[PDB]
RNA sequence: GAAAUGCGCAGAUACCGGGAGGAACGCCGAUGGCGAAGGCAGCCACCUGGUCCACCCGUGACGCUGAGGCGCGAAAGCGUGGGGAGCAAACCGGAUUAGAUACCCGGGUAGUCCACGCCCUAAACGAUGCGCGCUAGGUCUCUGGGUCUCCUGGGGGCCGAAGCUAA
């Protein structure tokens, strides 16, 4: 069980190694800033390996942030 | 010669005539250094993520250039050196990776 | 009585102690208290009743100064760090939000060998 | 590095015939490229010792592959060496 | 556990802003990967080793193993510089206890970090030397190739044919 919503999945024919490209990326990170696992990103393993190494590059450009901060509590 | 992308994040707040001179430099800067200048994009500003050196913005450029490899750590170098440069990033290019396509 | 209505309350939870802040807009404390400002005095403070009282009297005290409206920011995994959240709703003082923001390395200080143990 | 015509450069300057890329001399050649190559870097990074351990394989190649052409045709032994500049 | 040393009106704890510095890299991250081993984890560039697949192009037994030799070799430790955030032998205190040279608590030097040079050890563990050939399968997986359901390689797991084992 425990199948919502694949990340992969809801999206179209995007390119991995682009860190510039926000709007993307942004949706690979979880609420607050971190990078999400596979069962939850639904990426080969070989994907989320280049995913992950893009991320931190556009998060050294300030593009996407490093963590962030929960909103209910 | 390796085909490279060289990232650099500008001062969000410098004027065209801080930005020209910038600007100059830093095609100056390439030139000195082996930089032949394929396609080029300059996106302009956009809003960090985190603020880089107390702006909650930056102005982007980036070069996509073939230059010898061993003169590009001196290329990053060099164009840190400014103060309205805030960020250097040269990658090394690579064929794109389609996904989900 | 400097006149605020709005601001953030940051509630530090801990195993030892609770302990609670009331900021301006800007995060310059107006006010505080604790389990230790409440009159506990060892492993009491950090007893959720102490977390009450704390967060209740750092409330009252708030209120003087006219406050209204509060931003939450939970900081810890404290004991009471919720009995704290609790007692600032019902206070009246509008909870306009709670953020838990406690602050963690990104693998960086060697902790305390009470801190590591089976890595 | 060691590019695909700086290779090219050796394979033909070695070859007995056109076409050759696998004779011992045209090996012998090529390693030994790769030889100054690795003890060009080794006398800067000399604490690059996991590479050091690749150059002992590459040299126990080359005097395995020499102590065959010895054995085999003296003529081209004592020749591939004075062309290469080794065994002395 | 409860505490007490300890710090705090020379204004601490908690909170916002600025700065310095040392060390380590959260998520990704594991059932994953690399390496001969020891071991290897932010990011980028350069220098450099190993390896795998397809083509079936070249050489023509050039092979395997290897006493000595030589190099590598976690941590602790040594020398000379440097550095020193956090941590912490020794050590100094607070507790505990019948005692407590200890577990718990507050401090703290070497050390941990860097460079260079030594040391050469270990539950240096798969407690399983290296190479080659042969002997059912099922299944999860990392990484190639193909006509891509499946086929065929290379690696990491699990269960099991034959067989082996004192178990
Ligand atoms: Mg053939
Ligand atoms: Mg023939
Ligand atoms: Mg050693
Ligand atoms: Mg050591
Ligand atoms: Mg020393
Ligand atoms: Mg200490
Ligand atoms: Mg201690
Ligand atoms: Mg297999
Ligand atoms: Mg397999
Ligand atoms: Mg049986
Ligand atoms: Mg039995």
């Amino acid at each position: 069980p425990s199948r919502k919503a694949k990340v992969k999945a809801t999206l179209g024919e995007f390119d991995l190694r682009d860190y510039r490209n926000v709007e993307v990326l942004k949706r690979f990170l979880s609420e607050t800033g971190k990078i999400l696992p596979r069962r939850r990103t639904g990426l080969s393993a070989k994907e989320q390996r280049i995913l992950a190494k893009t991320i931190k590059r556009a998060r050294i450009l300030g593009l996407l942030p490093f963590t962030e901060k929960l909103v209910r509590k | 010669m390796r085909r490279y992308e060289v990232n650099i994040v500008l001062n969000p707040n410098l004027d065209q005539s801080q930005l020209a001179l910038e600007k100059e430099i830093i095609q100056r800067a390439l030139e000195n250094y082996g930089a032949r200048v394929e396609k080029v994009e300059e996106l302009g500003l956009r809003r960090l993520a985190y603020p880089i050196a107390k702006d909650p913005q930056g102005y982007f450029l980036w070069y996509q250039v073939e230059m010898p490899e061993d003169r590009v750590n001196d290329l990053a170098r060099e164009l840190r050196i400014r103060d309205n440069v805030r960020r250097v990033m040269v990658v090394k290019s690579q064929e794109p990776f389609l996904a989900n396509a | 009585k400097r006149q605020v209505a709005s601001g953030r309350a940051y509630i530090h939870a801990s195993y030892n102690n609770t302990i609670v802040t009331i900021t301006d807009p800007d995060g310059n404390p107006i006010t505080w208290s604790s389990g230790g400002v409440i009159g506990y005095k060892g492993s009491r403070k950090g007893t959720p009743y102490a977390a009450q009282l704390a967060a209740l009297d750092a409330a009252k005290k708030a209120m003087a100064y006219g406050m209204q409206s509060v931003d939450v920011i939970v900081r810890g995994t404290g004991a009471g760090r919720e009995q704290a959240i609790r007692a600032l709703q019902a206070s009246g003082l509008q909870v306009k939000s709670i953020v838990d923001d406690t602050p963690v390395p990104h693998n960086g200080c060697r902790p305390k060998k009470k801190f590591r143990k089976a890595s | 590095p060691i590019t695909k015509e700086e290779k090219q450069k050796v394979i033909q300057e070695f070859a007995r015939f056109p076409g050759d890329t696998g004779s011992t001399e045209v090996q012998v050649a090529l390693l030994t490229l790769r030889i100054n190559r690795l003890s060009e870097h080794l006398k800067v990074h000399k604490k690059d010792h996991h590479s050091h351990r690749g150059l002992l394989m590459m040299v126990g190649q080359r005097r395995r592959l020499l102590r065959y052409l010895q054995r085999e045709d003296p003529e081209r032994y004592r020749a591939l060496i004075e062309k290469l500049g080794i065994r002395g």
